[PDB]
C-alpha cells in the first residue's frame, strides 16, 4: 500500500 | 490546466494510486489525497483532495506505475504545467 509526498 | 511555482520541498500535495496500488478497484489513476497547508498548491488553489492527475509537464500520468508518477513530479524544475 503505497501514498507518497510531492 | 493548474500553474504552479513549486517550492522548497514541493508541490505541496501527496499521492496514491497508480498501476500495482490501485486507489479505487480496477482503477489505475493517480489521486490527489492531501494538500499540505502552505505549500504552493494550497495557496495557489485551482487544486482539491480527490483530484485525478492527468499530466506533469505534458508526460501523460492516465496509467503509470506509482514511483514513475512519483518521479514524473520530482523531475519538472520550479516551473510545473498540472494535468
Amino acid at each position: 500500500r503505497r501514498e507518497t509526498q510531492v | 490546466e493548474i500553474k504552479l511555482i513549486k517550492g522548497p520541498k514541493g508541490l505541496g500535495f501527496s499521492i496514491a494510486g497508480g498501476v500495482g496500488n490501485q486507489h479505487i478497484p480496477g482503477d489505475n489513476s493517480i489521486y490527489v489525497t492531501k494538500i499540505i497547508e502552505g505549500g504552493a498548491a494550497h495557496k495557489d488553489g485551482k487544486l482539491q483532495i480527490g483530484d485525478k492527475l492527468l499530466a506533469v509537464n505534458s508526460v501523460c500520468l492516465e496509467e503509470v506505475t506509482h514511483e514513475e508518477a512519483v518521479t514524473a513530479l520530482k523531475n519538472t524544475s520550479d516551473f510545473v504545467y498540472l494535468k
